[PDB]
RNA sequence: AGGUCUCGUAGACCGUGCACC
RNA sequence: CCCAUGAACGAGGAAUUCCCAGUAAGUGCGGGUCAUAAGCUUGCGUUGAUUAAGUCCCUGCCCUUUGUACACACCGCCCGU
RNA sequence: GCGCAAGACGGACCAGAGCGAAAGCAUUUGCCAAGAAUGUUUUCAUUAAUCAAGAACGAAAGUCGGAGGUUCGAAGACGAUCAGAUACCGUCGUAGUUCCGACCAUAAACGAUGCCGACCGGCGAUGCGGCGGCGUUAUUCCCAUGACCCGCCGGGCAGCUUCCGGGAAACCAAAGUCUUUGGGUUCCGGGGGGAGUAUGGUUGCAAAGCUGAAACUUAAAGGAAUUUGGCGAAGGGCACCACC
């Protein structure tokens, strides 16, 4: 595993948990 | 399931007066076959030919391109269309640790032909140089290159299509090459690249009745 | 081909190394009495001396690798 | 660490070079950094010259050549065995080998 | 269907355009002109192979055919346009057009300019391919 | 007046592949 | 040992083995086996060749260089759901 | 084979060459503007390379409004390959790839090495400008010029060698002048994860950039280098238990 990849899944659950935050509220 | 080559003709091409050759090949078409006539067919030719067979032993890798407009029977008028040199030739010339300079001119001569005359320049070793890039300045190659420009505008604006087409034949322009950028950079290998053809004037019989004598 | 060319015979200067997927051809440098300025590069098959001659049915291709 | 006292390349001063793909393969290889072959050969092979030689309309009629230049991919060119490896100080050698044919 | 001139001192002459990709051969014979053309035959005219489209089997059987067809005609001189796929990919010419045109020759013909035609670009579009390549 | 100038040897490529482990 | 009995077999597909001079091969004779005893093996002797003085193509072995995140050493180490 | 139309790009010339603070810059010509270096017995006379606040520029990709959409080409469609591909491969192929302006400020933006100043070896070439000195050429005589040759000077991209010296070694004219430690001056790192993560602030239309933890777990994680070892790595040697 490169630091690319983790890099990628980190922006997805950090972007997902963001929206999910920003619908919540 | 009728043959083409059955109604098909034979035709012979011929060369102008200029040249030492008069008959360098033949050509063939169909017959007139209702409104389709065979010496329209003939105007839309374009026949591309060495000029070692049509002089009689000189340089051989210098390259021409001939029209046909004037067809009356079993025999093909041509006129000059166009002056190229061979790929193997200017792929020869290319070559690493020398300078390569491009001149072009948008030329007219005496009449309505509207001419374009690409030319290379190739710098000279000395043979008795010791450096191996044998480079040039920017600045002396717009001078040669502005030299190019005032000799291409010389040398076919005072004249007519015969005489430098006679000039085209050995190399005069060339040596006149040499001759005037001696002074600014010593350079061995120039030639007449390609000739294209921009605008012809309304066409007249007469000009092709002494084009070929 | 298609054509009557007369046979020359030809005579050995050298042996050279031998060539072939197995190693069984040997390159030989042979030429011709009739010319003898002129001198060509041959596949010749089989055990070859110095001092004696080949019969050579064509002069026209030249000698080259295992393929 | 470091293998080569440049980098497969010839970027001194510049920082940026335009790249030209390969020829058998597509990279993007840079200029400095990819194999250039120029190749010298005839329009034909050696083992028919002859049969043009008389089969031709004109006499000492001199056979053209082809000049190209090849791009080549460093996989490409290992790959085709263009070049090969060296040793450590065999490395030290900018010189090209002799061309004997 | 025949020519004027005597067969006995003088000759005719056209061209025969040769192009060869690694997938194909092309043997199409032309006028001097160029417009207006007699035959054509390719390598997929002879072998019932996919794979040897572009081969010098291919290549000496396409020339053999024509010249039975140059000679039926009674065309004598040919100028070879020898051409590869040209364009912005590679510009090396086929292995059939050597072959096809030493068969051509092997047929008793005459052969006089031999040029190279292919279309070089100055400076052309994007390859077709990716950034890291044609990787396989 | 002669008629085959003398001396030594690379002058090598030039059909050739390759999925999937 | 003697007399009757006379099958397959018309030079064998794919594939594969051994061999450079008194050698392969065709023969016969000794020893071991043996109370009765050679279609096996080891030697001896007769006659006696074709082809070659090389190659890394196939099949294996050995060496140099190169890369290694392997050292119980690729039958290795090692990522993620 | 002959023409027309549109878009993209400037090969070969093209180099361990040049310029620019860096990204980056290649068809000719014209216009405008800036700058290095060279030369100076020209002018001012300490006017300084040092920099948080702050400011400009900034590869590709990403967003917004317009005409163009040649070629190539993320997602997607189809066919092979495979035990299994929505992977390598082939054909189409949307957004983009192209321009004008409005954004964001992220790269292995790497010489993986901050800026200025001084000192410490040689050698051979390169580019600019200046300088001196046989000879040849723009045909033969005389001068300046361009070209070539032999030397010097300063700046720059660079190369070879070493007991100068240093370093853990790769290697270094700097990565030296460092315990025989101190020229001046910004930014930045105390084992490995967790983690550039959560929260907060910040700017951004969006995509998101900057600042930036703790709990808990681990005795290793790592850098240079030597010897059989393993390559679906290259090269060579030998063998009638391999071949011809």
């Amino acid at each position: 595993m490169r630091a690319k990849w983790r890099k990628k899944r980190m922006r997805r659950l950090k972007r997902k948990r963001r929206k999910m935050r920003q619908r919540s509220k | 399931v009728v043959d083409p080559f059955s109604k098909k003709d034979w035709y012979d091409v011929k060369a102008p007066a200029m040249f030492n050759i008069r008959n360098i090949g033949k050509t063939l078409v169909t017959r007139t076959q209702g409104t389709k006539i065979a010496s329209d067919g003939l105007k839309g030719r374009v026949f591309e030919v060495s000029l070692a067979d049509l002089q009689n032993d000189e340089v051989a890798f210098r390259k021409f391109k001939l029209i046909t407009e004037d067809v009356q029977g079993k025999n093909c008028l041509t006129n000059f269309h166009g002056m190229d040199l061979t790929r193997d030739k200017m792929c020869s010339m290319v070559k690493k640790w020398q300078t390569m300079i491009e001149a072009h001119v948008d030329v007219k001569t005496t009449d309505g032909y509207l001419l374009r005359l690409f030319c290379v320049g190739f710098t000279k070793k000395r043979n008795n140089q010791i450096r191996k890039t044998s480079y040039a300045q920017h600045q002396q190659v717009r001078q040669i290159r502005k030299k190019m420009m005032e000799i291409m505008t010389r040398e076919v604006q005072t004249n007519d299509l015969k005489e430098v087409v006679n000039k085209l034949i050995p190399d005069s322009i060339g040596k006149d090459i040499e001759k005037a950028c001696q002074s600014i950079y010593p350079l061995h290998d120039v030639f007449v690249r390609k000739v294209k053809m921009l605008k012809k004037p309304k066409f007249e019989l007469g000009k092709l009745m002494e084009l070929h004598g | 081909t298609s054509r009557v060319q007369p046979i020359k015979l030809a005579r050995v200067t050298k042996v050279l190394g031998r060539t072939g997927s197995q190693g069984q051809c040997t390159q030989v440098r042979v030429e011709f009495m009739d010319d003898t300025s002129r001198s060509i590069i041959r596949n010749v098959k089989g055990p070859v001396r110095e001092g004696d001659v080949l019969t050579l049915l064509e002069s026209e291709r030249e000698a080259r690798r295992l393929r | 660490t470091k293998k080569r006292r440049n980098n497969g390349r010839a970027k001194k001063g510049r920082g940026h070079v335009q790249p030209i793909r390969c020829t058998n393969c597509a990279r993007c290889v840079p200029k400095d950094k990819a194999i250039k072959k120029f190749v010298i050969r005839n329009i034909v092979e050696a083992a028919a010259v002859r049969d043009i030689s008389e089969a031709s309309v004109f006499d000492a009629y001199v056979l053209p050549k082809l000049y190209v230049k090849l791009h080549y991919c460093v996989s490409c060119a290992i790959h085709s065995k263009v070049v090969r490896n060296r040793s450590r100080e065999a490395r030290k050698d900018r010189t090209p080998p002799p061309r004997f044919r | 269907s025949l020519g004027p001139q005597v067969a006995e001192g003088e000759n005719v002459f056209g061209v025969c355009h040769i192009f060869a990709s690694f997938n194909d051969t092309f043997v199409h014979v032309t006028d001097l002109s160029g417009k207006e053309t007699i035959c054509r035959v390719t390598g997929g005219m002879k072998v019932k192979a996919d794979r040897d489209e572009s081969s010098p089997y291919a290549a000496m059987l396409a020339a053999q055919d024509v010249a039975q067809r140059c000679k039926e005609l009674g065309i004598t001189a040919l100028h070879i346009k020898l051409r590869a796929t040209g364009g912005n990919r590679t510009k090396t010419p086929g292995p059939g057009a050597q072959s096809a045109l030493r068969a051509l020759a092997r047929s008793g013909m005459k052969i006089g300019r031999i040029e190279d035609v292919t279309p070089i670009p100055s400076d052309s579009t994007r390859r077709k391919g990716g950034r890291r390549g044609r990787r396989l």
